[PDB]
RNA sequence: UCCCCCGUGCCCAUAGCGGCGUGGAACCACCCGUUCCCAUUCCGAACACGGAAGUGAAACGCGCCAGCGCCGAUGGUACUGGGCGGGCGACCGCCUGGGAGAGUAGGUCGGUGCGGGGG
RNA sequence: UUGACUGGGGCGGUCGCCUCCUAAAAGGUAACGGAGGCGCCCAAAGGUCCCCUCAGGCGGGACGGAAAUCCGCCGGAGAGCGCAAGGGUAGAAGGGGGCCUGACUGCGAGGCCUGCAAGCCGAGCAGGGGCGAAAGCCGGGCCUAGUGAACCGGUGGUCCCGU
RNA sequence: AAAAUG
RNA sequence: CGCGGGGUGGAGCAGCCUGGUAGCUCGUCGGGCUCAUAACCCGAAGGUCGUCGGUUCAAAUCCGGCCCCCGCAACCA
């Protein structure tokens, strides 16, 4: 099993909650302390071709906008199998970083 | 015959574990008065038991001395005592059942037992069964 | 799978009847019968009749 | 070199045999077949210059990959060698390598095994796979005479997607593998 | 081993503690000095 | 509104183990491949990328079961702040407030916010 | 000049520090009361990023004990955590790998403990760095023992003094 | 100029 | 009661604080010399290292528990 839990290791507040699965990608701006979600932007759940990751950033784009729009920026990156590799969120906007 | 041992003396307030119920035999000794009692005493007994009625039937010793009893050797002060020398011994709060009998008529086991108390430093009393148990 | 660590492929795979003269392949002992056989003590008496 | 009889004929001609056989439904159900690993012991690492990380090698052709040098895990004074580094070569074959390699083990290699009447129908017993042991590393087609320097052969264990060795042992007498009845 | 780093050209001492016998011998390593940022700092 | 499912948090075993049928349209997974990214002390097993033919057998989801596990009263005592008698002593007892632990009856194969995709 | 403690003194044992217990559910708490350690060790046994998860038990396996190394289930911790014990811990403090050297310099809010003087924790600011995409973490080590005021000198260094 | 007993 | 020395093949002594190699003399055993015995000569064997366990990869060896063996003290009233 894998105890990854990459996370938990969050503590600066807002969490991007990511999400892989094996043809649409999720991503999730989530509020601990207070357990509730406010910005969101799924892969195929949303539309948008049908390539992997180019759809990995056309769905982040999405969360940007989206974000921004209510007022977010600071936060920190997300999902422990993550494995900060192919599925990427490599945009503007979010001052998340990376 | 184990463990890290010579331990505190400690006392024997009330008796709340002073009072069980024959477990197995079939009459027993329970006893009235709170006490150490020294293996010496236990066997010195138990031989009795069986010795009143050779080769009879089954003889059941729930107590079992494991507390280690010290004692200096004649002198002053310095350090515990040589410790156990004599030995050990169990510690019986009234109404504990020590010994019980089983497999006899009662005219023999009931005798038996009342020897047995002459052995233990304790007073004791005699009991049947039928009493308590689990079921419904 | 990875650098100069395996060795190689070609046809040291399906190359079937690679020589069964290397000792035998499904040749021979094919798990049945071969020399003789059985001794038979008694069964086999040809002292005399 | 991709595909060969052995993974060839599972397909066509035991899965089959064991649908019916046995009788299944999905054929997932089935009895798949996925991991040969061949591992060694050898014995040791001592003195007087041990490398061997020659036999190392050896095995590689038999085989395709290249073996794990396995570590101790703990201590023992008894016989020698104890706490770390020491030697206990393992290799994992998987599909590809895996299928053909037993294809040349079920067709030269245990032939010739010195003698050979068969396998242990006891070795699974039971539980779901396989096993089994060579002494010879020479019983091998790669591998010449003029070439191994000392035997030390080793044992081999194979998995089944199935449970019950009864499935287990009927898709192996059927993928060739004799059996010592 | 009581140990120091001297920067070499210079002044300076880390106060650090190698093991000698223990794969020692030619201890040097990144430090801050104090005149001006980082050097190294040697043995001795 | 009420269903189904993919992410997530909270309560932190009454959600556990083990049984028993079900779910593939969606989702999810397993699968299809190893050219590229990147991979395993040897294995694309796991990480990873590219694809979607086949499957619900694995795994996960959802239900039912009490055999194991977990929970678990009420009563009643043990012990006990405080106060107080008897006896030479060893010890026994009352008044006034608190009050288990075991064991019994019995309970339980979950509960619950947030955001999503589908009828 | 030839110490003190000490159920008289001598003889014997001991003399500082760590960990259980005694200790009576905050701390603290005696006795020549019960029971064990320390006067070191790591240049990786330290940073950070990324991975992995134990011990046992049960089968099955060439040499092969009753654990050498393999495969398969079961096993939430009984292993591990340099050395005593204890507390803590796999949702890692454990096992492995890549880069590193913060085992930094200037400081230090606010506290713990406390007769003194000592001991302990420490966010944050500055400088100039490490690892990570990043959020971030880094002033030695899972944590508590591994230590000694002053005086007198020794080696260096430097803005100072120098009859 | 020479290495015990039965 | 307390200190401290010591238990190793059959006898008498090493080896132990500096853990992995058990050494010496005597005697036991086999073969020679001699008419024969000694002596002398050549060649072998033989040790759970006192015990019950602990630490270690490994204990004759280091740390505790008794069992016999040996010595030194046990003083003022």
């Amino acid at each position: 099993k894998f105890r990854v839990r990459n996370r938990i290791k969050r503590t600066g507040r807002l969490r991007l909650s990511v999400f892989r699965s094996l043809k649409h990608i999720y991503a999730q701006i989530i509020d601990d302390e207070k357990g509730v979600t406010l910005v969101s932007a799924s892969s195929l759940a949303l539309k948008l071709k049908g390539n992997k990751t180019e759809v990995a950033r056309q769905v982040g784009r999405a969360l940007a906008e989206k974000a921004l729009a209510l007022g977010i920026k600071q936060v920190a990156f997300d999902r422990g199998p993550y494995k900060y590799h192919g599925r990427v969120k490599a945009l503007a906007e979010g001052a998340r970083e990376g | 015959r184990m463990k890290y041992r010579k331990q505190q003396r400690g006392r024997l307030k009330g008796a709340t574990k002073g009072g069980d119920y024959v477990a197995f035999g079939d009459y027993g000794l329970v006893a009235l008065e709170p006490a150490w009692i020294t293996a010496q005493q236990i066997e010195a007994a138990r031989v009795a038991m069986v010795r009143h009625f050779r080769r009879g039937g089954k003889i059941f010793i729930r107590i079992f001395p494991d507390k280690p009893y010290t004692k200096k050797p004649l002198e002053v002060r310095m350090g515990k005592g040589k410790g156990n020398v004599e030995g050990y011994v169990a510690v019986v709060k009234p109404g504990r059942v020590m010994f019980e009998v089983a497999g006899v008529t009662e005219e023999q086991a009931m005798e038996a037992l009342r020897i047995a108390g002459h052995k233990l430093p304790i007073k004791t009393k005699i009991v049947r069964r039928d009493a308590y148990d689990e079921a419904q | 799978m990875k650098e100069g660590i395996h060795p190689k492929l070609v046809p040291a795979r399906i190359i079937c009847g690679c020589g069964n003269v290397i000792e035998t392949y499904s040749t021979k002992p094919e798990i049945y019968v071969e020399v003789c056989s059985k001794c038979h003590p008694f069964y086999t008496g040809q002292q005399r009749f | 070199p991709l595909d060969v009889a052995l993974k060839r004929k599972y397909y066509e001609e035991v899965r089959p045999e064991l649908i019916r056989r046995f009788g299944y439904q999905n054929v997932w159900e089935v009895p798949r077949l996925e991991k040969v690993v061949i591992n060694q012991g050898l014995g040791e690492a001592k003195e007087d210059a041990r490398i061997l990380e020659k036999a190392a090698q050896e095995l590689a052709l038999i085989t395709g990959q290249k073996p794990a040098v396995t570590r101790a895990k703990k201590s023992i004074s008894n016989f020698k060698l104890r706490k770390g580094m020491p030697i206990g070569l393992r290799v994992t074959l998987r599909r590809d390598r895996m299928w053909i390699f037993l294809e040349k083990l079920l067709n030269v290699a245990l032939p010739r095994i010195r003698d050979f009447r068969g396998l242990n129908p006891n070795s699974f017993d039971g539980r779901g796979n396989y096993n089994l042991g060579l002494r010879e590393q020479l019983i091998f087609p790669e591998i010449t005479y003029d070439m191994v320097d000392a035997l030390r052969g080793m044992d081999i264990a194979v998995v089944t997607t199935a449970e019950t060795d009864e499935e287990a042992r009927a898709l192996l007498e059927l993928l060739g593998f004799p059996f010592r009845k | 081993l009581l140990l120091e780093c001297t920067e070499c050209k210079r002044r300076n001492y880390a106060t650090e503690k190698n093991k000698r016998n223990t794969p020692n011998k030619l201890e040097l390593r990144k430090y801050c000095p104090w005149c001006r940022k980082h050097t190294v700092h040697r043995e001795v």
